[PDB]
């Protein structure tokens, strides 16, 4: 084997082809943006939800 | 260099079950906890077999 599968079909396994070393995915990091403000008549204060 | 085997007695072979035999891996792709589908060469089960 040299390949992988997760139940997604989505590459999340790889085998390193110079030596018997294997690889899987785990996130460096991720965000969703999304802005809260009130409207431009009462205020302009803002903040972002992640 | 060979030798000729004149005393092997000639007998039809008979014929048993596969019940569950022929399966193998289908590719080097690794699965884990998934139920993948695929069509490829396979014996069919409980099928005559000499
Ligand atoms: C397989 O086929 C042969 C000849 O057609 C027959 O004699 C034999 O009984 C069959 N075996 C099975 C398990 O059906």
């Amino acid at each position: 084997q040299q390949f992988g599968r997760d139940i997604a079909d989505t590459t999340d396994a790889v085998r390193d082809p110079q030596t018997l070393e294997i690889l899987d995915i785990t996130p460096c990091s991720f965000g969703g943006v999304s802005v809260i403000t009130p409207g431009t008549n009462t205020s302009n204060q803002v903040a972002v939800l992640y | 260099q060979c030798v000729n085997l004149t005393t092997r007695t000639q007998l039809p072979p008979a014929y048993t079950n596969s019940f569950t035999r022929g399966v193998y891996y289908p590719d080097k792709v690794f699965r884990s906890s998934v139920l993948h589908s695929t069509q490829d060469l396979f014996l069919p089960f409980f099928s005559n077999v000499t």
